[PDB]
RNA sequence: UGGUAGUAGCAAAUAUUCAAACGAGAACUUUGAAGGCCGAAGUGGAGAAGGGUUCCAUGUGAACAGCAGUUGAACAUGGGU
RNA sequence: UCCAAGGUGAACAGCCUCUGGCAUGUUAGAACAAUGUAGGUAAGGGAAGUCGGCAAGUCAGAUCCGUAACUUCGGGAUAAG
RNA sequence: UGAACGAGAUUCCCACUGUCCCUACCUACUAUCUAGCGAAACCACAGCCAAGGGAACGGGCUUGGCGGAAUCAGCGGGGAA
């Protein structure tokens, strides 16, 4: 494998990625942008608060049709949701990253998410049935996720 | 056996055609 | 865990329907090991499989009118 | 200030309706509860909550 | 192409846009014209809509079919406890309009008035006006305050007064009072500032602002009805029953050209909760709150010269959805804007009241105190117990 | 004094006001669960099966107006849940609800 | 492969709830209890034509079953007329 | 195609229950805005609506009475009231 | 010509009724919000107007009016959709 944005200094950073994750890309991309630059103790608490509808995920780019919540004031935004599946798949990856930092001997209490990107995995194919004997696509939008954690 | 996904759905996928062949009077007065 | 087999065998053993079969909720592990009709006939003697009585449809109202 | 034709209760200047039959009799009703019962030919002395009942049965 | 049968439009374009009022307390957008001849007086007062009832009075207009006859007129009860003056503001008239020049607050400001200065009063240190009140005691602050009072008398042409309600005297959940500038229309600026200075941290009753038989204006926000369709928002004709894709709409929202929906076309949106100002609301009675006269609290603000019944303005079971009116209240003819317990800003009329109806002296003969929480049929509690006699609960 | 037990009178009639017929009984058992969290500040509320029969005694749309319930905050002592406490809500069958204050049970 | 768009939509046939069990994981599985529906021209019990192993047991939870699934007419291994 | 319980009732109608079966029909939670789809009521007037009584409503079972114009003598006819 | 008959066309009357005067309110499912899931038509570029000229009805050119992120629920004027 090869990550984008190789860290400024190895042996002080840990990596953790995932391929073909059955999570919505548009929901996961906006969730990864909320934890960009966050401390992992703050990011793990934030992602758990998203699954409990305590802190919202501000939908900056893919905000067409999404509602407007009161928790979006904290992000200087209007549209925000609480993607539960996106936050759970990032918690499993952020936990695997902490496992990669404890094996390398890194200080887990000072890790900062310096880089995290969400790509598009190949779309899985399902079909739906429409009117007048027509069949339209019912594809899924998976996502490749990768992240690098550094000490600050 | 490490190809479970495609070997299980090979019997369930059906080929489809590229293009699906599917199946006002308009005359005003005062001529 | 899933006792659909024992719920079905106890219907043909007790000669009743599935709605009249009562499996012991505190003895689900012993019932789960009963995979044959001989073991189902063994549990109906142990009191673990009880045939519930018929729902009361009283004709006392009809016999009075 | 008048009295209800059915319930016998006291009517105040801004309450109830007034019903004037075709034969020249004018009745005062406290509310639509007493008005609908009057139009239903209900006998007041058979209605437990009226004044004519409490006088007939000496409930006062 | 013209409409064959003429018909007026379905609304007034002068109340646009039909949006939610950005404020909750009504705003006096125009005070009465200042006249230096009349004595010094306030021209506004905050009230709270308690509820409605009806009265009985003898009309005295010569030449009417209702002359010398008893009438049942709907009235609204607006509980108006006295307001505390805690500020003076001077305005200088500039070519760009009036401008706030100086603002002198009182030395002592109650906690219910400071609640307006906060959004989370419970978790906030009560620090508002803590460093400002020290100016009334420091010799440097006194001299600076004296320069500010002299600046109003010399440079300002419109002197207003900041006052707030006393929500401790209301049965409402809200403890945060409502602040408001009340313009002084008395006389010279030197007298208006001196009069307002001696009125700092002092209560002002509604009996001093308004009087009996006075046409006043009622400002405030209407009852919010939420998102409403055009049939209810603009009162348009309902399309026939067989109308496909809905019948409670406006059929044509505009011609082909202009190729744009016009602002005059009636559209669906938010109805209610609009800022309004209804004028010519005659004061029928200025009631007095509960006050101990000679050791016993008197509750007789609903008795007339012809009734003499010892009863309060509150009906049986109190005003529904509001509470108990235990303070001074106003009695306006008809209905006023807003829901129950809605803060209303009473204002003197901008017009000269000289009509036959404006000068008509009203003399109440009977005020209805029957329970409004159902079909009330008794005025007082003792009248109900004397009519029904003893019950099982005895 | 974590382990405590009291008896309340949950006024269901004012907690299901305006609820559809097919949703009154389930909402009644959701307000009882909410009543056990506001009074006993502890999640993971366990409603006794005898109480489920009481609120469902008169069908799904006719729920008893008031009900006598006993809240008893107990300790898990077996599971590793982040609560470490749970409130068992039992049904107290009473005939009259007049004058029934909130009392403590030992 | 895009914008559309995380949008239309996942709205015919009254209705679910409580506790427990298994399990990393339960609005959906299983057991128990309660509340309901089909109301014998049934949402019951058996055939014909057609289907062709869909039947049964165990196991898997990857793809499918348009949410989920510890479940399945899915998949895997045996059995059965 | 085959078998077809109790009550109500003239009824294999409608409605309720028992045997048997099921989990509300390819998802759930919260809220109860507009506009919809489906259901219902509305004072006073009673087709003034509209191409048009469209839609809705009125009537309804049984018992005792009373039943014309016209007619091919059968009917009309559950006339109507 | 014509009894009887007609999911046939038509006129009037009675009765009835929110068809209407004149709308209102209530209920169920939607819409709405959230979790999961997730399309399609369509698309030169695109999207505020007035006037002028012009292939004689501009969105773009001309002269003016002027123009402030990202969006939600609606809406049916326009895109000669
Ligand atoms: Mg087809
Ligand atoms: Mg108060
Ligand atoms: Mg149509
Ligand atoms: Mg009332
Ligand atoms: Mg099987
Ligand atoms: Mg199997
Ligand atoms: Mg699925
Ligand atoms: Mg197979
Ligand atoms: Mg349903
Ligand atoms: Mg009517
Ligand atoms: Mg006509
Ligand atoms: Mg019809
Ligand atoms: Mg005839
Ligand atoms: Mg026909
Ligand atoms: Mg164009
Ligand atoms: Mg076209």
């Amino acid at each position: 494998v090869r990550y984008s944005l190789d860290p400024e200094n190895p042996t002080k950073s840990c990596k953790a990625r995932g391929s073909n994750l059955r999570v919505h890309f548009k929901n996961t991309r906006e969730t990864a942008q909320a934890i960009k630059g966050m401390h992992i103790r703050k990011a793990t608490k934030y992602l758990k608060d998203v699954t409990l509808k305590k802190q919202c995920v501000p939908f900056r780019r893919y905000n067409g049709g999404v509602g407007r919540c009161a928790q979006a004031k904290q992000w200087d935004w209007t549209q925000g949701r609480w993607p539960k599946k996106s936050a759970n798949f990032l918690l499993h990856m952020l936990k695997n990253a902490e496992s990669n930092a404890e094996v390398k001997g890194l200080d887990v209490d000072s890790l900062v998410i310096e880089h995290i990107q969400v790509n598009k995995a190949p779309k899985m194919r399902r079909r739906t049935y429409r009117a007048h004997g027509r069949i339209n696509p019912y594809m899924s939008s998976p996502c490749h996720i990768e992240m690098i954690l550094t000490e600050k | 056996h490490d190809f479970p996904g495609e070997a299980a759905q090979i019997a369930h996928q059906k080929p489809r055609p590229t293009v699906e062949k599917i199946i006002l009077i308009q005359q005003p007065r005062r001529c | 865990s899933m006792l659909r087999l024992q719920k079905r065998l106890a219907s043909s053993v007790l000669r009743c329907g599935k709605k009249k079969v009562w499996l012991d909720p505190n003895e689900t592990n012993e019932i789960a090991n009963a995979n044959s009709r001989q073991q189902i006939r063994k549990l109906v003697k142990d009191g673990l499989i009880i045939r519930k009585p018929v729902t009361v449809h009283s004709r006392a109202r009809c016999r009075k009118n | 200030v008048e009295l209800c034709s059915f319930s016998g209760y006291k009517i105040y200047p801004g309450h109830g309706r007034r019903y004037a039959r075709t034969d020249g009799k004018v009745f005062q009703f406290l509310n639509a509860k007493c008005e609908s019962a009057f139009l239903s030919k209900r006998n007041p002395r058979q209605i437990n909550w009226t004044v004519l009942y409490r006088r007939k049965h000496k409930k006062g | 192409s013209h409409r064959k049968f003429s018909a007026p439009r379905h609304g007034s374009l002068g109340f646009l846009p039909r949006k939610r009022c950005k404020r909750h307390r009504g705003k006096v957008k125009s005070f009465p014209k200042d006249d230096p001849s009349k004595p010094i007086h306030l021209t506004a007062f905050l009230g709270y809509k308690a509820g409605m009832t009806h009265i009985v009075r003898e009309v005295d207009r010569p030449g009417s079919k209702v002359n010398k006859k008893e009438v049942v007129e709907a009235v609204t009860v607006v509980e108006t406890p006295p307001m505390v003056i805690v500020g003076i503001v001077g305005y200088v008239q500039t070519p760009r309009g009036l401008r706030s020049l100086k603002t002198i607050f009182a030395e002592h400001i109650s906690d219910e008035c400071k609640r307006r200065f906060y959004k989370n009063w419970y978790k906030s240190k009560k620090k508002a006006f803590t460093k400002y009140c020290k100016k009334w005691q420091d010799e440097d602050g006194k001299k600076q305050l004296e320069k500010d009072f002299a600046s109003m008398k010399k440079y300002c042409q419109v002197i207003r007064v900041i006052a707030h309600t006393q929500m401790r005297l209301l049965p409402l959940r809200q403890k945060k009072s409502h602040l408001m500038e009340i313009q002084v229309n008395g006389g010279t600026i030197a007298e208006k500032v001196d009069w307002a200075r001696e009125k700092l941290e002092q209560q002002v009753v509604i009996g001093g602002v308004f009087g009996q038989d006075e046409m006043i204006d009622v400002i405030g926000v209407t009852k919010g009805k939420g998102y409403k369709g055009v049939t209810s928002r603009w009162h348009t004709k309902k399309l026939p029953r067989k109308t496909h894709r809905g019948l409670r709409k406006v059929a044509c929202i505009g011609a082909w050209h202009p190729a744009r929906v016009a602002f005059s076309v009636a559209r669906a949106g938010q109805k209610g909760y609009h800022h309004r100002t209804e004028i010519n609301k005659k004061i029928y009675k200025i009631g007095q709150g509960y006050h101990s006269k000679d050791g016993k609290l008197v509750k007789n603000n609903a008795s007339t010269d012809y009734d003499l019944s010892d009863k309060s303005i509150n009906p049986l079971g109190g005003f529904v959805h509001y509470g108990e009116v235990k303070n001074d209240f106003i009695m306006l003819k008809g209905c006023v804007i807003g829901t129950k317990k809605r803060v209303l800003t009473l204002r003197k009329s901008l017009l000269v009241q000289t009509s036959r109806r404006a000068l008509e002296k009203i003399d109440l003969k009977f005020i209805d105190t029957t329970s409004k929480f159902g079909h009330g049929r008794f005025q007082t509690v003792e009248e109900k117990k004397a009519f029904m006699g003893p019950l099982k609960k005895d | 004094n974590e382990v405590v037990t009291r008896e309340y009178t949950i006024n269901i009639h004012k907690r299901i006001h305006g609820i559809g017929f097919k949703k009154r009984a389930p909402r009644a058992l959701k307000e009882i669960r909410k009543f056990a969290v506001k009074e006993m500040r502890t999640p993971d509320v366990r409603i006794d099966t005898r109480l489920n029969k009481a609120v469902w005694a008169k069908g799904i749309r006719n729920v008893p107006y008031r009900i006598r319930v006993r809240l008893s905050r107990k300790r898990n002592e077996d599971e590793d849940s982040p609560n470490k406490l749970y409130t068992l809500v039992t049904y107290v069958p009473v005939t009259n609800y007049k004058g029934l204050q909130t009392v403590n049970v030992d």
